[PDB]
């Protein structure tokens, strides 16, 4: 009772935004509690497009050095990749180099990715350019957009073109 | 039609025979043979079975002193050449140099029963990392492989019952296998850790009348660190029952407490877990009370 079903896939540092992103998406809600997310966690919205209905199978992973060998396993099945990094965090970019390398280790051949700045409703305590990062991403042709799960903004929009760009792959 | 598999759990044997348990079913059982059943699957008992594991083994790691084993400083706690986190609050915590090695343990490791994850411990997160890097074979990892395999256990089986409840059986049947292999895995490890913990020869240093979770912090030491920092070693005090020593010499002076109370109205810890709301208040209370008394 679905045309597609894709699979994502939100990786990056821990504490980036990722579980918010994916509980925005999914629920519509947003949750100040600090919790991190063990090993990995799935969420099912569906999606229209084209108008093709969609169901995203999505999952989120714990960033956490610990958890490697568990997160490393659900890269081969993903459609799409995210990769999230915090606007206020400077190492989280940094870092998007290793975690692009993730990808490049367990992931298929041809995984759709997508960079993710996430928290960028907090203006005064930002530190990532979007233009630098939006070079950064251009440098790679990986589309990029800059997000709060928080305040809604664009979180809709990132899904949405992480899925157009896979039927586009289709 | 094949027979149903599930993996019970008896009332009150421990989180470690439990696994031993599952683990032969697990490996003695062609699981072509079978088709398997998460529901019967009791998460939150096992959860429960867990954490009290994890608090089992802190204690020995503790009371065995395995970290003055551990140690090549004095540097107040084994990861506290690694934080550079600039005293700064970390979704809800301040690094603290002075945490016993055990309290870091149980709160990167107990599971919110509630949530089946983690209840942030993040100034810890980078230091420990850091310092796993630089020491393997440490005690500290051999251990934290084997609390993350625990970890792991639990999120494999709530991916389970989860992945079935949504017919995700690709996942189902992969998780298994998977399961198994984390079964033996933690086995392994759970072997591996009793050097580790054997009690090193050099006497059991005099307890710390002073708190339940910080090495002794001196007044000096105490007064170089900030808001954030103070804020957070008030919450963590509260998680003793009695009001502890420590807590009071914070509260009862009164240069500390402007910093403390902003580190409080900045909200940094809104989203703990541990009621800060209630821990703040009584804070307040608390305090208040002291400085009736330090009228004198
Ligand atoms: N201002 C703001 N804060 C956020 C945002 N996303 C996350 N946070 C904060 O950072 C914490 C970590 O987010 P979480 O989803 O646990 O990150 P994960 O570890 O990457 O899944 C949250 O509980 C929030 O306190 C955002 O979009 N804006
Ligand atoms: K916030
Ligand atoms: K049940
Ligand atoms: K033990
Ligand atoms: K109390
Ligand atoms: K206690
Ligand atoms: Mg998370």
């Amino acid at each position: 009772e679905y045309d597609y079903l894709f699979k994502l896939l939100l990786i990056g540092d821990s504490g980036v935004g990722k579980s918010c992103l994916l509980l925005r998406f999914a629920d519509d809600t947003y949750t100040e509690s600090y919790i991190s997310t063990i090993g990995v966690d799935f969420k099912i919205r569906t999606i229209e497009l084209d108008g093709k209905t969609i169901k995203l199978q999505i999952w989120d992973t714990a960033g956490q050095e610990r958890f490697r060998t568990i997160t490393s396993s659900y890269y081969r099945g993903a459609h799409g990749i995210i990769v999230v990094y915090d606007v206020t965090d400077q190492e989280s970019f940094n870092n998007v180099k290793q975690w692009l390398q993730e990808i490049d280790r367990y992931a298929s051949e041809n995984v759709n990715k997508l960079l993710v700045g996430n928290k960028c409703d907090l203006t005064t305590k930002k530190v990532v350019d979007y233009t630098t990062a939006k070079e950064f991403a251009d440098s790679l042709g990986i589309p990029f957009l800059e997000t709060s799960a928080k305040n809604a903004t664009n979180v809709e929009q990132s899904f949405m073109t992480m899925a157009a760009e896979i039927k586009k792959r289709m | 039609s094949l027979k149903p598999l599930t993996l019970l759990m008896t009332s009150s044997t421990s989180f470690s025979e439990t696994i031993n348990q599952w683990a032969d079913i697990l490996k003695t059982t062609d699981m072509e043979k079978f088709s398997f059943d998460s529901n019967p699957i009791n998460l939150l008992e096992l959860v429960k079975q867990f954490n009290l594991y994890v608090d089992e083994l802190a204690i020995t790691c503790e009371a065995n002193n395995v970290w003055a084993k551990e140690r090549i400083d004095s540097t107040p706690n084994l990861f506290a050449l690694y934080d550079n986190s600039g005293g700064e609050a970390i979704h809800g915590h301040a690094f603290v140099p002075y945490y016993k090695e055990s309290i870091v343990l149980r709160r990167l490791f107990t599971v919110d029963p509630n949530t089946f994850n983690l209840s942030r411990f993040a100034a810890f997160e980078g230091p420990c990392q850091l310092y796993c890097k630089e020491h393997k074979d440490s005690a500290w990892v051999k251990i934290q492989t084997l609390l993350t395999l625990g970890n792991g256990i639990i999120n494999t089986l709530k991916i389970i019952k989860q992945a079935q409840a949504f017919g995700i059986d690709e996942a189902v049947t992969e998780n298994l296998k998977a399961l198994k292999e984390q079964f033996i895995a933690f086995q392994l490890a759970e072997a591996d850790i009793k050097e580790s913990l054997k009690a090193p020869s050099f006497a059991e240093p005099l307890p710390n009348k002073e708190s339940e979770f910080f090495y002794p912090i001196d007044e000096k030491a105490l007064a170089k660190m900030n808001g954030y920092q103070l804020a957070t070693i008030c919450l963590e005090e509260l998680n003793s029952p009695k009001p502890s020593p420590l807590i009071e010499r914070i509260l009862s002076n009164k240069k500390f407490w402007k910093r403390i109370n902003s580190a409080f109205e900045s909200g940094v810890f809104k989203g703990r877990t541990d009621d800060p709301a209630g821990k703040i208040a009584k804070i307040r209370e608390w305090h208040q009370l002291l400085q009736i008394s330090g009228k004198k």
